[PDB]
């Protein structure tokens, strides 16, 4: 089948081995991109935009229908990313920094609100829950020998 | 030596003879779901005699059994605990899911592996089953992850739907998310308290358990779908109606509530937690139901509905109010699962169409189906003396007059009328006026299981409020003198809330247009939680493990700090040493310094 | 528009080729064909009972086959649980506890015959 | 422990005696039965190692492992006959030979009683397996992992050497019997760091430690089936073994000289978990989980806790019955598919319906679910580990987390989905494929009802 | 649910189509391409195939509704898409 | 290849109606705001410069932006609705059943002999389907993605066997 | 007017709103031509071999081929050591593993630091 | 009407 040359290899250099890649990943020369090489080592392999398998038409048939590839076409360096269960680019109906704000403004208000809810606390006009028997020290988990302390409850 | 511990354990082991039968693949394969129904309901059947026994003595006990191993001084053994809340949730989740099991014959009619289907739901009942009675945290630990497990399949049960693996697959992320506090709070209880058996983690009273609870409240706000880790149980609504109805309705996701009420003694020793629990079932309870009243699918929405009765329970739990918390779970459990199998029948007859924007007019064309629902969303709002009535306002009038959080207070109340705005929505566009759906009409309830199904969930949620509400002993002190005008407040919300979303509703059957507002592209996109947390955070760790990771750290320079340096050293000194010119003059003058050398400097004489 | 002229005889074909595919998909009424397997006494026996099928037939039918499932899934897993709770596992100590049997003042106890004394007179309060 | 190591030396004329065809039939049977000897000893007395003889001893230790060796030797051989059936007589006679030379270093290893003759042996398995992995290798790769694997490990295991003979003209004898009666407290100079590294790299190289980890996704990668598994089954654990017997005289200095490999290990299981969420290959994602697991056992050890090292011991046993699975797994597509690339075979459910659980529930024990050993590993090493520091369940929790993705990601491309439409060569299992994984599976399972015997001596 | 076969499908698609009033009831026959014999403009064929949609429950692409212009074109389109083999 | 401007605007159409479905639900809203949509979109018919269609079209797209509807109705049996593939994992392919055992052939004889006549007859038609693909592909490879039809008599049309034999969309 | 829909690298700019596809200009006519023409050679290739009765095995797809070694040991040999490499190893390298070593060693020194003067309850806290 | 389905072999 495929042979060794059609590897993958350096960055393309000159434009006629920019044509070489491109041809060499099925591409034109137009569309081919080699990913910018700060020495990361990605090689020649052409970069494409950012486009989950969910962004690909649906009702297109594909060779791979699950994922919506063809065959031999050339797929994305982060295809594992961009597969249909994984993350997904797909373009949300309002913006994003919209998407963000009030995400993160909702969140920040619910938990102010929260702590002014804790600074002044609701409860009713009522007081202490009297209880017998010098607070129940005893079974509390009080220890006997240490008596329990003064402690009544009167009535008016 | 009671008879009271002999029946009430085989009610576990009785229930585990169809998935050994199963394996035995003796029994026909065409009348096995029969057979599943047929055991369960012969288990509740066999699990009442426990619960009057409780109501008669009130008697809780313990079996432990086989010794599993003496780990030095922890005996870690297979022990089943009973108490209250064992006894009263064993005839509750087995009547529900008989119900359902009945139901899941009419719905799974036609999957080939219908037989699969149901030993699912064994194996998930019999999980649940063991989390809800361990003596041991390591047993809770087999229920809290094996119930996890169960609905990784049971959601991906239609398996090819691509959506449905990332929803099983979300299923598991946020409940080991939420698994982390566990571990947490079980290495915790065995380091400083020596233990994982419940008697000694409740006798030696850790009654400074600010890390455990901390990883309790985690650990049970990933099961039960709280707010931050809520976006499971909406998006777990991709498998088949009876996998919602059982486990995703009041049998699986209650189980984080469950948690805490089990350590329930610890929760109230500690007060930062509970405040915390407080301001975590507040906000699951307000934003989940916000996001409610603006979708168009019923599973959908009484999803959200849950997530929103979640949210309650874990607000009465938090002002020390635990057994009422469980009572909720329990009415909770009757009406929750009657709505989604309600929505089960409806979607199914109307040719498995779920969005509410399209089914209209099904009040008289599905009687029972409509008359159930509407007694399942009276029920689940108010109405006293109802199922709902025993368990919600008690526990709105029991936060109402407690020291709790006053901003708490406030999302409880509005939530509370919130849950008769999507309650509206669901009859007003369903059941209500004109239907819309393709003009071949296939609406039919008349088969026996789904009529049966329903009615025997339907009596329950008359009467089964005022039944256990009556029969359990007192178990909290009431409340009995506050000003009237609190008193009512759960009525009042709830009828109020009932009059503005009715009155919007019918704003649609106003002729005029209706402007896309902001804030309802807020509620209608499930509060902007998904479109971002899935998003952004799933994009970075994905992208860091590539271009970090991957490339950067492991075969890039791990690969060239000892490897390929060594080896270019090792090369770069062979070339040189092995690039002799042959000629016999260098050679011997390189001698003459080494003998030269050797002789001399190095001092190679003293 | 509007199907070609090539493209809608490739279309007329592609869709007459599929019916006929389909059509043998079906299923001849001899198939499935499959070997005998051995039969069992009592299957056979509720065969040529319930031939008459008569209402009073398909009552005691339906409560033998509830009958059976009861011993075989009830009675005798009942049997050696309560076997093994009863001479195997509670013949260690501390391996069932229960709740202490929660008594009133006023009521009297088993093991020695003695009364916890009635409840005192109370200040006598009413609403 | 002749009982052991003689029947499975005479073996080896046993193989190369029989006739053509029946050398698979009698190695398995009689490796079989080697196994059901080596449970035999599975019976450790109450605290005293089984001490047979002055050449040979065993303990709660190794009774365990050894026995995992001995039930190994079949699964090879059953995994084995598929692609090597088309070779003469003699390479077929030779594999056997190579894995049965194994066995033996290996049960010799784990049964030594001196630290010498566990070094020599221990070193010894690098022979039959270098050439396992390159001779019947299917790669072009595996020529430079034979150099990758050889020379990391033994780049290790020479300075070990100095240290053992060290100890021996200092300390006296070095069998692990008065290493440990007659263990001295390690002073903190300079020279007893560096022998206790010399003491340590050795068996970190072999578990191997982040960063020395990548002769893992080399060997594992393109090695043979049959070599792929004991060497991720075991070799593994090899180094594990060591690392229980020589902390005995390296103490107090461990406290101090461990945090570099604690820092190591409890971040690297983060990012080589954050290596299995996204794999190209099959092999190199499950050879990347080993890496992870076994990095646990790492900080188990080095803490030096009773309950770390008896959860180090059933994680050690437990993941090693997993991995070896799991790799049986990658084989079977592979041999259907002729490639290793993951998303090429998908939707395997609902072509092979039996392989969908063995997958599953492989994935699951993987996963540490509870009670499956793996989970009463993983759950120690957790409890010891929070009792050492309280910020160790933040990363060693967050594992699980990233374990559960990765782990069910390979089931989901894999099994779950579309079957892919251009595959049609995948016929129905063999019952030897279905065989071997409930070889792997069920005792598995079937040892979780008595962890006991696999908790090890400190139980 | 009984599947659906042509003389369901060819009544269901005349159905739809006559209900519609600009379209003449004699004028309606299985092969008629539209504007060429009832004046049609192209802006509604593309919204009376929502009615075809809504008759049947199921998607019809826009590439391939399009092309989809005849009322035995759209009952050929329908039983192939539903594996409709009678 | 390419969508012109009057394939655009139909698309445009037919998803803004679409999305409309899920505002106005009720049919009688529909029947009036639809109306608007199509009296609204018939007035720009003599709109002449093709220019001014485009821009015609930028602001529409944007407002359908502007208005669309964050949970649009979208059909069960379609992609994003909820029965999209979940019929999907049963349906094997048809060449797996050559893999089968022969008791499993035994049991469905008439069918299995049936399956045998259209293998044949996939064989015979290989080698003219695929001479004739070849005898009128067009040069510089093929230039669009449609193939040729059934030319003469008796020869089935090139690459037929899985489109002809694709499972069914409701196998069960 | 509503605002408009700014694009994010996770929230992309849809194929409606893209103002480059608005104008197709002449020399986008060809550009988007051979689109078809190239996929056709893919396609009409790739019918035919999955058609062919022939084939019994699975058709070597080149692209997934060469991505798997673009992903694999072909990274190395294009891997050229500059200051942003270098720099990105040691921030995701040595750095998080002295930072986790602080933490720890710090958390640690003040743990033993508490038993060292009896300030730690660790009465019940006996198994280890 | 009944139909022939399509199945994987389970005689394995
Ligand atoms: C009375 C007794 C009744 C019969 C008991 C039969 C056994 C049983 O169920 O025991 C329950 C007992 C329960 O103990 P118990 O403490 O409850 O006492 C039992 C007696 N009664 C019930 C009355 C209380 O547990 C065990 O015996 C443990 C069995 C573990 C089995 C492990 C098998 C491992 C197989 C390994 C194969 C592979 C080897 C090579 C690889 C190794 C790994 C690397
Ligand atoms: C308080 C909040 C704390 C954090 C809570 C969890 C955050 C989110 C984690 C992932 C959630 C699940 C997930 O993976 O979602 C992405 C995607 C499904 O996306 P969804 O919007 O459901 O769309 C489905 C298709 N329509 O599903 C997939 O892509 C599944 C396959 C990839 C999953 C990768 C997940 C990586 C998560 C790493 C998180 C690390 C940081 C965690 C920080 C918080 C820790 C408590
Ligand atoms: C003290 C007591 C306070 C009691 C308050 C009771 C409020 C009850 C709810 C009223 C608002 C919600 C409502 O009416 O929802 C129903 C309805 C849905 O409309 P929509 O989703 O647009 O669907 C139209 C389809 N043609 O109509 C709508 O208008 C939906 C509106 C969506 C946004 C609602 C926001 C409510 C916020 C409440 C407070 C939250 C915390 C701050
Ligand atoms: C790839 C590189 C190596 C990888 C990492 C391996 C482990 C790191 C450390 C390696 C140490 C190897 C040498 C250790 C021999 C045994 C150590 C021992 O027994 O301890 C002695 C430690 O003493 C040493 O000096 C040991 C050597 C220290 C390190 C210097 C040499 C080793 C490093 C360079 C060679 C190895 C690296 C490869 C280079 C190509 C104690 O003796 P002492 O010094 O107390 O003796 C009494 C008196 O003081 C006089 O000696
Ligand atoms: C109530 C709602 C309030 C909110 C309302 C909000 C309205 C938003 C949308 C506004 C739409 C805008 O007015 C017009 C546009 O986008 S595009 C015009 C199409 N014009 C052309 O492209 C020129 C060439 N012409 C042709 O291609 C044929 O004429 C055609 C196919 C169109 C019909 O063919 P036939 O059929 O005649």
């Amino acid at each position: 089948h495929v042979t060794k040359d059609m590897f993958p290899g350096p960055y393309p250099k000159t434009p006629e081995e920019r044509a070489a890649a491109a041809k060499k990943y099925n591409m034109r020369v137009e569309d081919y991109e080699p990913y910018p090489d700060d020495g990361m080592g990605y090689g020649d392999y052409p970069k494409l935009p950012d486009r989950s398998q969910q962004e690909r038409d649906p009702w297109y048939d594909w060779d791979h229908p699950d994922l919506r590839l063809n065959w031999g076409e050339p797929i994305h360096w982060d295809l594992d990313m961009y597969i249909r269960n994984r993350v997904d680019t797909s373009p949300t109906p309002v913006s994003w920094n919209t998407m963000c704000k009030h995400l993160s403004g909702f969140v920040a208000f619910m938990l102010f609100m929260f702590w002014v809810g804790e600074i002044y606390p609701s409860y009713q006009p009522v007081g202490p829950k009297q209880y017998p028997y010098n607070d129940l020290y005893l079974e509390r988990g009080g220890d006997p020998t240490k008596e329990p302390e003064p402690v009544v409850h009167y009535e008016i | 030596m009671n008879p009271f511990a002999s029946l009430t354990l085989t009610t576990l082991i009785i229930l585990t003879i169809p998935i050994m039968m199963s394996n035995s693949n003796i029994y026909k394969t065409n009348l096995y779901p029969n057979y599943v129904k047929t055991t369960v309901s012969y288990a509740f059947t066999l699990s009442l005699v426990p619960l009057l026994m409780f109501m008669h003595t009130g008697q809780e006990m313990i079996i432990s059994n086989w010794h599993w191993m003496t780990l030095q001084t922890v005996e870690l053994s297979l022990s089943f605990k009973m108490d209250y809340f064992s006894v009263m949730f064993i005839p509750v989740a087995l009547f529900v899911t008989w119900s359902i099991m009945e139901f899941s014959m009419w719905y799974m009619h036609s999957d080939p592996f219908i037989n699969r289907f149901f030993k699912y739901l064994v194996l998930f009942l019999i999980t649940m089953m063991i989390l809800v009675t361990a003596n041991n945290l390591f047993q809770l630990f087999i229920g809290w992850e094996g119930v996890g497990i169960m609905s990784f399949l049971l959601i991906g049960w239609w398996h090819g739907r691509t959506d449905a693996n990332t929803a099983a697959l979300q299923a598991i992320l946020y409940n080991r998310i939420g698994d982390i506090g566990f571990v947490l709070s079980m290495a915790w209880f065995l380091t400083h308290s020596n233990a994982w058996d419940l008697q000694q983690i409740f006798m030696l009273n850790n009654e400074c358990p600010n890390m455990p609870l901390i990883g309790l409240l985690l650990a049970a706000a990933g099961k039960s779908a709280q707010f931050g880790l809520h976006p499971w149980l909406p998006s777990a609504m991709e498998g088949p109606t009876p996998v919602s109805a059982l486990l995703h309705s009041s049998t699986m996701v209650v189980a984080g509530v469950f948690l805490l009420i089990r350590f329930y003694p610890l929760m109230e020793t500690n007060k930062l937690v509970q405040t915390m629990t407080l301001c975590l079932g507040a906000i699951t309870t307000l934003f989940t139901a916000l996001c409610a009243i603006t979708q168009n699918d019923i599973k959908k929405i009484v999803a959200f509905s849950t997530s929103s009765q979640l949210g309650l329970m874990m607000v009465t739990i938090g002002i020390n109010q635990p057994h009422l918390a469980f009572l909720h779970i329990c009415m909770h459990a009757f009406f929750k699962a009657m709505l989604f199998m309600c929505s089960g029948s409806i979607i199914h007859s109307l040719n498995d169409e779920q969005d509410i924007r399209k089914m209209g007019g099904l009040y008289k064309a599905m009687p029972f189906t409509t008359t159930a629902l509407i007694i399942g969303s009276l029920a689940l709002t108010g109405m006293p003396y109802l199922t709902g009535f025993y368990s919600k306002d008690l526990i709105i009038e029991a936060v109402n007059m407690s020291y709790t959080n006053a901003w708490a207070l406030l999302m409880t109340l509005i939530a509370t009328s919130l849950t008769a705005a999507y309650s509206t929505r669901i009859i007003f566009f369903a059941f209500l006026g004109k239907p819309r759906f393709p003009p071949l009409v296939l609406i039919n309830e008349n088969n026996p299981l789904l009529i049966n199904s329903i009615k025997r969930l339907l009596i329950g949620s008359i009467f089964a409020g005022f039944i256990i509400s009556n029969n359990i002993p007192p178990m909290t002190v009431p409340n009995t003198t506050m000003p009237l005008y609190m008193k009512m407040t759960a009525l009042i919300v709830t009828i109020m809330g009932f009059m503005l979303a009715l009155e919007l509703n019918n704003t649609t059957y106003y002729l005029k247009f209706k402007y896309p507002s902001q804030t309802y592209k807020f509620s209608n996109m499930l509060g902007y939680y998904p479109s971002i947390m899935h998003r952004l955070p799933t994009y970075h760790n994905l992208s860091m493990s590539q271009k970090s990771a991957s490339s950067l750290l492991d075969l890039i320079w791990l690969e060239t700090i000892l490897p390929k340096t060594t080896s270019f050293i090792q090369m770069k000194m062979s070339i040189m040493v092995s690039n002799q010119k042959g000629l016999i003059k260098l050679y011997f003058l390189s001698f003459l310094i080494t003998i030269m050398i050797s002789m001399t400097l190095f001092n190679y004489h003293e | 528009s509007g199907y070609t002229p090539d493209e809608k005889l490739r279309l007329q074909q592609l869709r007459e080729l599929r019916r006929r595919w389909l059509k043998d998909q079906e299923l001849s009424p001899r198939e499935p064909v499959l070997p005998p397997r051995r039969v069992w006494p009592m299957e056979q026996f509720w065969n040529k009972f319930l031939q008459d099928g008569a209402p009073w037939k398909n009552v005691i039918y339906k409560t033998y086959r509830h009958s059976i499932f009861a011993v075989t899934h009830v009675l005798i897993p009942v049997w050696i649980i309560h076997y093994y709770l009863k001479y195997h596992v509670t013949a260690k100590p501390y391996t069932v506890v229960e709740r202490k049997p929660r008594i009133f003042p006023g009521d009297t106890i088993l093991e020695t015959g003695e009364v916890i004394p009635l409840m005192k007179e109370f200040p006598d309060q009413h609403h | 422990m002749l009982k052991i190591i003689i029947p499975t030396t005479m073996l080896l004329p046993m193989t190369w005696m029989s006739k053509h065809n029946m050398i698979w039939i009698n190695a398995t049977v009689h490796s079989l039965l080697i196994s059901l000897i080596s449970l035999s000893l599975l019976n450790q007395l109450g605290e005293n190692s089984l001490n047979f003889s002055l050449t040979f001893f065993s303990d709660s230790l190794s009774a365990p492992l050894l026995v995992l060796t001995t039930w190994l030797l079949p699964l090879m051989l059953m995994a084995s006959q598929s692609h090597l059936s088309k070779e003469t007589t003699t390479r077929k006679k030779l594999y056997i030979t190579m894995l049965i030379l194994l066995q033996l270093f290996l049960i010799m290893t784990f049964t030594a009683t001196e630290l010498i003759l566990f070094y020599i042996l221990f070193e010894a398995t690098l022979v039959p397996t270098l050439i396992i992995i390159t001779r019947w290798g299917n790669q072009t790769e595996r020529l430079n992992a034979g150099l990758y694997f050889l020379f990391y490990t033994l780049a290790g295991s020479l300075p070990l050497l100095v240290a053992l003979v060290y100890i021996q003209n200092t300390t006296g004898s070095l069998n692990f019997l008065i290493i440990h009666y007659w263990s001295h407290p390690l002073s903190n100079s300079w020279s007893n760091i560096f022998m206790w590294l010399a003491c340590i790299m050795a068996f970190m190289v072999k578990m191997p430690l982040y960063g020395l980890h990548l002769w893992l996704p080399k060997a594992h990668v393109e090695a043979p089936i049959a070599g792929s598994m004991v060497l991720a089954a075991v070799l593994l654990k090899l180094g594990g073994y060591g690392m229980m017997r020589i902390t005995t005289i390296l103490n107090p200095l461990t406290n101090y000289m461990a945090y570099p490999f604690l820092m190591l290990s409890m971040w690297g299981m983060i990012m080589t978990s954050s290596i299995c969420l996204r794999q190209t290959d099959l092999k190199s994602l499950i050879a990347y989980s080993s890496v992870s697991h076994m990095a646990l056992v790492i900080v188990a050890i080095m803490i030096q806790t009773p309950w770390s090292f008896m959860g180090a011991t059933a994680l050690m046993i437990a993941h090693g019955l997993t991995s070896s699975m799991l790799f049986c797994l990658a084989n079977t597509n592979y041999e259907r598919v002729h490639s290793r690339t993951m998303i090429l075979a998908r939707g395997l459910q609902t072509l092979l319906p039996l392989m969908a659980t063995w997958w599953l529930m492989a994935s699951l024990t993987n996963l540490a679910l509870p009670p499956s050993i793996n989970l009463i590993g993983e759950l120690f090493i957790i409890t010891a580990s929070f009792s050492w520091s309280n910020i160790t369940i933040i990363l060693m929790g967050m594992n699980m987390m990233i374990t559960a993705l990765y782990s069910l990601y390979m089931l989901i491309t894999t099994q779950r989905g579309k079957y892919t439409h251009h595959i049609n060569n995948i016929k129905a299992s063999f019952t030897r494929e279905n065989a071997l994984m409930a070889l792997h599976i069920l005792p598995l399972l079937l040892l979780t009802l008595n962890p006991k015997m696999i908790l090890g001596p400190l139980y | 649910a009984p599947p659906l076969t042509l003389e369901a499908i060819k009544d269901r698609v005349l159905y739809v189509l006559k209900l519609y009033d600009k379209i003449d009831p004699e004028k309606l026959s299985v092969n008629s391409h539209f504007m060429k014999d009832l004046g049609l403009d192209s802006l509604d064929q593309v919204e009376i195939i929502m009615a075809m949609e809504d008759e049947f429950g199921f998607e019809i692409p826009d590439i391939d509704a399009e092309k989809l212009m005849c009322p035995q074109e759209i009952v050929d389109y329908i039983a192939d898409k539903k594996d409709v083999y009678e | 290849a390419y969508l012109t401007h009057q394939q655009k605007v139909l698309r445009l159409y037919k998803r803004a109606l679409r999305h409309l479905e899920s505002w106005c639900v009720h049919r009688d809203k529909y029947r009036y705001f639809a109306c608007l949509m199509r009296a609204r979109f018939d007035e720009h018919k003599n709109e002449k410069d093709m220019v001014k269609a485009t821009q015609l079209l930028r602001q529409a797209e944007e407002e359908f932006w502007y208005g669309q509807h964050p949970q649009p109705y979208i059909f069960p049996e379609s992609p994003g609705g909820t029965s999209y593939e979940r019929y999907e994992c049963y349906k094997v392919p048809e060449w797996c059943l050559d893999d089968w055992h022969p008791s499993e052939k035994a049991m469905y004889p008439d069918y299995f002999a049936k399956r045998e006549q259209w293998k044949r007859l996939r064989r015979e038609s290989w080698e003219r389907e695929v001479k004739q693909l070849q005898e009128e592909t067009p040069p510089g490879g093929p230039r669009t993605e449609a193939l040729p039809p059934a030319r003469k008599e008796g020869d089935l049309p090139p690459l037929w066997w899985h489109i002809v034999t694709r499972p069914r969309e409701r196998p069960m | 007017s509503f605002p408009k829909y700014k694009p994010s690298r996770l929230a992309t700019l849809p194929a409606t709103l893209d103002p480059a596809e608005y104008d197709i200009s002449p020399e986008t006519r060809k550009a988007q031509a051979e689109r078809l023409a190239i996929r056709s050679r893919l396609k009409r290739e790739y019918l035919l071999q999955y058609n062919d009765p022939n084939r019994l095995g699975v058709i070597e797809d080149p692209a997934l081929i060469r991505w798997t070694y673009a992903r694999s040991a072909n990274i190395y040999p294009n891997f050229r050591p500059t200051p942003k490499t270098s720099l990105l190893g040691a921030l995701f390298g040595i750095g998080p593993l002295f930072f986790w070593y602080y933490v720890f060693k710090t958390d640690r020194d003040k743990k033993e630091k508490l038993i060292q003067e009896g300030k730690l309850d660790q009465t019940f806290n006996i198994s280890y | 009407k009944r139909l022939f389905i399509i199945k994987p072999s389970g005689f394995y």
